[PDB]
């Protein structure tokens, strides 16, 4: 016990050694320097499109690298692809498990993957000479549900598990090529660069991990919030991202600075947080909370812009398309919308 | 950073008195639920007590009842727990736990193994 | 004159309150479930009666005298008694339905399909026109008369056809609602453990408060003749009638939630 | 005149042959229902859905699946057993369920504490509400023994239990002694008076005993589940 | 007892890394990000609303 306590010291100088090194870069706030700019308070928009079909509720949706054509999952045991514009279904896959929770589309298109509760992770093929859609690769090895997945070409991808571990797949040999191991949690969402050289994680342990994809390392952790967390994203220079826990706040991080740098919370606000998303120049942070309600954030002022209202039971998901034209989200209700 | 840090304890005799105490930092501590448990040698994690927010509707486990006392000070950020007559079986490390989420009435994974939102745990002896 | 903006007031609400549930269950084309193609077909059946029969009505109420063609009085008469024999049957038909549905909870989705609900829709209209085939020939003669202000079949003078159509449209339909609800009621009072005593009976009353005097009126006058009822009585049991198509489209519409959700996101 | 025909090919091809299957699906899905079967380690559950197996899908990844089918209405039963300790995240996928399945092992005193706090907590849950529990007392063919022998006592464990008296409802087995009927009810008793007192009228419980030679599990799943969907209907109506 | 050792071990060892990372001044990284913000304002649809005639949605 003895040693088992020298460690535990010498954890908490360590401790309080980072904890001072932070102090004394907090020279100022970003409140105080950014308190002369014009706000942005008149933003208003209004759904022009609901997406109908699914049986059950839904969990998860992606968009295209076109910005017209988006998958979505549901627990009845479909994906449809969809086409934004006109609305038609272009693609319905059966899946084995109905229990799935995340799915993602390739940025070359060929592809989509899915997964869930079942501990594996599923490739399909959109474009066979047959014409059918069909099952081309499993991944195996992890030894928890599967909560995330994000492709970084046609050849690996990106997963997080509740098994408190990541891992980096190759498809063509279907093994894992690096595992990540720092988390105490259970870990839900992950968040890539956008030049795919590191990316970020967050768990239910109220800490979140930045990780190198080559060296297979971490480098920093973030102790911000004071619950469990369950959404992340970057900002789009790629210097920050952002979070949002069941403790009903959202926090903004700073890649350089290794500190925190903004809250946003109201006082009438007792639930929490599901989804986190950034528009194309920053300025704008949309969350989706368990009320179904979805507000608008002005980043930079930390005050409420807007709200958008139409749902009738819990919002999912949220995704922005990759030229900024549109915002899409789901909800419990089984329906899908985009906005503006 | 949420942390949590038991004290007192020590050795007693049998039918003697002790009390525990616990101090909590890193969040809003009026708005969760506490708990109390423990881990008798060769056992598991065990349920004890649990107190409210505002300091009502406290529960007990039959084991314990009429000899603990748990109590909270929301303006200290401290938790309490009070035992008398203790006996030989009560040797265990005790732990201070908190309920995951600020306003619910859940507390599902208290006496999971590696349950993040608990102490380190305190070391309580009754022998001859 | 009293009178005279009964009418109108009647014509107004029939025309708009089946105008606004047909329009939503058309757009909304979603929430045209299997039970909720009766409604459908009530809502628009009387719809259609009050644009091709009321005003009319309303001419020879003032004129006090028909003075279109004789052409007319017999499309006139024809058309309301196949809508309204057809109104009155729906009701019994969803009686059945939520009678199977309350009592055998497990069975009824492999038990009542689609097809059957179509059969069931079909048979609906096929058996109002069974209940009109006897005006529509030559069989029975239909005229003016002059207290209910239309053309309709002469009850006084044939005493056969104002019995069959009385039995045969309006009395098996009311039968069949009263023993399916009296059903219900047993099981819901076991299991509350007063609303649906009102319910029920909110149900069964706005039938019968709506279609009972006219059916006495009628009764009165083939037994004992025109002279054996006042004016002022033949008058109002028959603009009760029309009253009935009032109270169809707020009872199996607003009072639905889901349908009064959806109509409430569209007019706030 | 091209973009003319590549919009008749979508709209005609894949939107109306997709919505087809789709309308195709929703009634088997509909016809069709699904529960949730928890429970500790140490009961019987296993051997209850093996035993209703017997009386009439396969394999194991992260869930196991059961198959049984009474009066041609088809029942699913899910096991999730591929998880570690933690459960507060996993739980809240079957909000949706008709109905949840829990076993209890009656004669064990010592554990009895964790199995009534688990059914606290998944009855108080937010996204678990408005869903009725289906409770199984599994174990009383060792209950019986357990009681008759003498050895072990229940008031150490629940102090309460000295003052407790049967009650009138109480319908014993013809060969069976009154003090086991009394520990029995006691036990019921103990999930009944959480069960009734945060429940409101949307919510309800129904207590079972069994043993491990059963066979009238599956009737018994069945005429709950034709309860409950009956408040269902009733509820729509109006006339709840 | 070894296992919690070597998690100990296994967490100051993280701790010697964490703590020898360089850093900045917060006004640097809050400059930056408001610079950033700035310099794209006129590229943001859902910022700034778009006339109807481009827009693919109505
Ligand atoms: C015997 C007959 C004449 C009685 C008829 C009573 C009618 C007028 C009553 C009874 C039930 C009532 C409905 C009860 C509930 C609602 C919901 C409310 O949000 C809008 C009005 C609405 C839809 C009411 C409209 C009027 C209504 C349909």
């Amino acid at each position: 016990q003895s040693e088992l306590d020298q460690l535990r010291q010498e954890a908490e100088q360590l401790k309080n050694q980072i904890r001072d090194a932070r102090k004394a870069c907090a020279d100022a706030t970003l409140s105080q320097i950014t308190n002369n700019i014009d706000p942005v308070g008149r933003i208003q928009m209004r759904t022009r499109r609901t997406l109908r079909g699914h049986l059950a509720k839904i969990y998860a949706m992606h968009w295209g690298t076109d910005s017209r054509l988006l998958v979505s999952a549901s627990q009845d045991g479909k994906l449809i692809i969809w086409d934004s514009y006109t609305t038609n279904k272009v693609h319905a896959i059966p899946l084995r498990s109905s229990w799935v929770m995340t799915c993602a589309y390739a940025p070359s298109g060929n592809y989509v993957a899915c997964g869930g509760l079942d501990n594996i992770c599923s490739i399909y093929n959109l474009k066979t000479r047959e014409g059918n859609v069909r099952v081309s690769r499993e991944l195996a090895g992890h030894t928890g549900y599967l909560s995330c997945c994000r492709f970084l070409d046609d050849n690996q991808i990106v997963t997080s598990s509740g098994d408190t571990t990541c891992a980096l797949w190759d498809i063509e040999t279907g093994q894992q090529t690096t595992t990540f191991t720092g988390h105490t949690g259970d870990v839900m969402s992950l968040s890539l660069a956008p030049d795919t050289r590191l990316f970020v994680s967050g768990a239910c342990d109220a800490s979140a991990k930045l990780w190198d994809v080559r060296e297979g390392m971490c480098r920093q952790t973030f102790t911000g919030h004071e619950s469990d967390i369950n959404a992340i994203c970057f900002f789009p220079n790629g210097n920050a991202f952002a979070t949002g826990s069941d403790d009903a706040t959202c926090r903004l991080f700073d890649l350089r600075a290794d500190q925190e740098l903004m809250t946003y919370s109201h006082d009438n606000i007792i639930c929490g947080i599901t989804s986190v998303s950034f528009s194309k120049s920053g300025r704008l942070l949309l969350a989706g909370y368990d009320d179904f309600n979805c507000n608008v954030w002005d980043a930079l002022k930390a005050d409420r812009a807007g709200v958008l209202a139409g749902h009738d039971n819990r919002v999912s998901c949220l995704g922005v398309t990759d030229d900024g034209m549109a915002v899409a989200t789901g909800s419990w209700d089984s329906f899908l919308k985009i906005w503006n | 950073q949420v942390q949590l840090q038991e004290s007192g304890g020590g050795l007693v005799q049998p039918g003697g008195s002790l009390r525990l105490s616990c101090a909590a930092s890193g969040f809003t501590f009026s708005n969760y639920k506490m708990n109390w448990v423990r881990q008798a040698p060769g056992k598991g994690l065990e349920w004890v007590s649990d107190i409210s927010q505002s300091g009502a509707s406290i529960s007990y486990t039959g084991s314990v009842k009429g000899r603990f006392t748990i109590s909270r000070d929301n303006a200290k950020n401290t938790l309490y727990l009070q035992m008398n007559s203790l006996k030989p079986e009560d040797t265990a490390v005790y732990y201070c736990a908190r309920c995951p989420a600020p306003f619910t009435r859940d507390c599902f994974d208290v006496t999971s193994t590696t349950y993040a939102y608990r102490g380190q745990g305190t070391q309580v002896t009754v022998s001859s | 004159i009293t009178q005279f903006i009964a009418i109108i007031v009647i014509t107004i609400f029939v025309c708009l309150g089946n105008l606004v549930i047909v329009v939503t269950l058309y757009k909304k084309s979603y929430l045209l479930t299997l039970s909720n193609k009766f409604v459908f077909s009530l809502t628009l059946s009387n719809f259609l009666l009050s644009v091709l029969v009321l005003p009319f009505v309303v001419t020879s109420s003032i004129r006090r005298e028909w003075i279109f063609g004789v052409v007319w009085c017999n499309f006139s008469a024809l058309l309301y008694l196949l809508i309204s024999s057809a109104s009155m049957l729906t009701l019994g038909v969803i009686a059945i339905d939520r009678y199977y549905a309350v009592l055998y909870p497990m069975v009824y989705p492999m038990k009542i399909t689609g097809n059957r609900a179509v059969m069931a829709l079909v048979y609906i209209w096929l058996h109002s026109l069974i209940g009109c085939l006897p005006p529509l020939f030559g069989w029975s003669s239909v005229e003016f008369d002059e207290f209910k202000w239309m053309c309709v079949a002469a009850w006084h003078r044939e005493p056969g056809y104002t019995a069959f159509w009385q039995i045969w449209c309006a009395l098996f339909p009311f039968l069949v609602m009263l023993v399916c609800y009296g059903f219900i009621f047993r099981v819901a009072r076991v299991k509350a453990r007063c609303k649906a005593l009102i319910t029920i009976l909110v149900v069964l009353g706005a039938f019968m408060v709506t279609w009972g005097p006219y059916m006495v009126v009628i009764a009165s006058e083939a037994l004992w003749g025109k002279s054996s009822v006042s004016p002022s009585l033949e008058t109002w049991a028959t603009w009760l009638s029309f009253a009935s198509a009032v109270c169809h489209p707020l009872i199996y519409g607003l009072w639905n939630k889901t349908v009064r959700k959806e109509l409430l996101g569209m007019c706030f | 005149t091209e973009d003319q025909r590549n919009e008749e090919k979508a709209q005609r091809e894949a939107n109306k042959k997709i919505e087809k299957q789709l309308q195709k699906d929703k009634q088997v899905y509909r016809a069709t229902h699904r529960l949730l079967l928890l429970g500790a380690d140490n009961s019987g559950k296993s051997t209850i859905v093996k035993q209703m197996r017997i009386l009439h899908s396969g394999g194991t990844s992260g869930i196991f699946e059961t198959k049984f089918q009474v009066d041609k209405v088809n029942f699913h039963m899910f096991d999730v057993g591929g998880q570690r300790d933690e459960r507060r995240k996993w739980i809240q996928c079957f909000n949706d369920v008709t109905a949840i399945i829990f076993v209890v092992d009656s004669s064990d005193y010592n554990r009895l504490q964790e199995a009534l706090n688990l059914f606290k907590s998944i009855w108080n849950n937010r996204w678990l509400r408005t869903i009725s529990v289906i409770l199984f007392l599994n174990k009383q063919d060792l209950l019986a023994e357990k009681v008759l022998a003498g050895k072990s006592k229940i008031e150490d464990y629940f102090p309460e239990f000295a003052r407790y008296t049967t009650p009138e409802d109480a319908t014993p087995e013809p060969g069976e002694d009154p003090r086991v009927t009394r520990a029995k009810y006691f036990i019921r008793d103990e999930f009944l008076r959480i069960s009734t007192a945060s429940g409101d009228g949307r919510h309800y419980c129904y207590p079972h005993f069994t043993c491990a030679v059963d066979t009238e599990n599956a009737r018994r799943i069945f005429n709950d589940c034709r309860d409950i969907i009956q408040r269902m209907h009733l509820r729509q109506y109006e006339l709840l | 007892n070894t296992a919690s050792i070597a998690q100990a071990r296994k967490l100051v060892e993280q701790l010697k890394m964490e703590a020898n990372i360089d850093r900045i001044k917060v006004s640097k990284a809050a400059a930056d990000l408001m610079a950033y913000c700035e310099a794209h304002a006129k590229e943001d649809p859902l910022l700034t609303p778009v006339p109807a005639s481009e827009n693919p949605f109505r």
